[PDB]
């Protein structure tokens, strides 16, 4: 995923 | 002064980030911090994650605070300050790649 990483991402 | 320096830098960027990581002596588990320079000023915690097959690594988990609460790098999981979260991360992970810099780096 582009920007900083994150925990969520699922819808 | 929260912390020292152990996952906390002060008010750095990504470049350096994963610089002093790569470039301090630390071993992998150094979950870094640092004003992020992408808005007014938020927070950061980069983390070195070196490796037996490609070279060290530097990934970043931008931190942010939220008016309404307090801080937290995803928002799965807020807390009250950075030192406090940084407990927290400490015992925990806390959802991201993993806990924060490593208490006995030793």
């Amino acid at each position: 995923e582009p920007q900083y990483e994150e925990i969520p991402i699922y819808l | 002064s929260i912390q020292a320096e152990e996952w906390y830098f002060g008010k750095l960027g990504r470049k350096d980030a994963e610089r002093q990581l790569l470039s301090f002596g630390n071993p992998r588990g150094t979950f870094l911090i640092r004003e992020s320079e992408t808005t007014k000023g938020a927070y950061s915690l980069s983390i070195r994650d070196w490796d037996d097959m490609k070279g060290d690594h530097v990934k970043h988990y931008k931190i942010r605070k939220l008016d309404n609460g307090g801080y937290y790098i995803t928002t799965r999981a807020q807390f009250e300050t950075l030192q406090q979260l940084v407990q927290h991360y400490s015992e925990r992970a806390a959802g991201l790649s993993s806990r924060l810099v490593v208490p006995s780096h030793k």
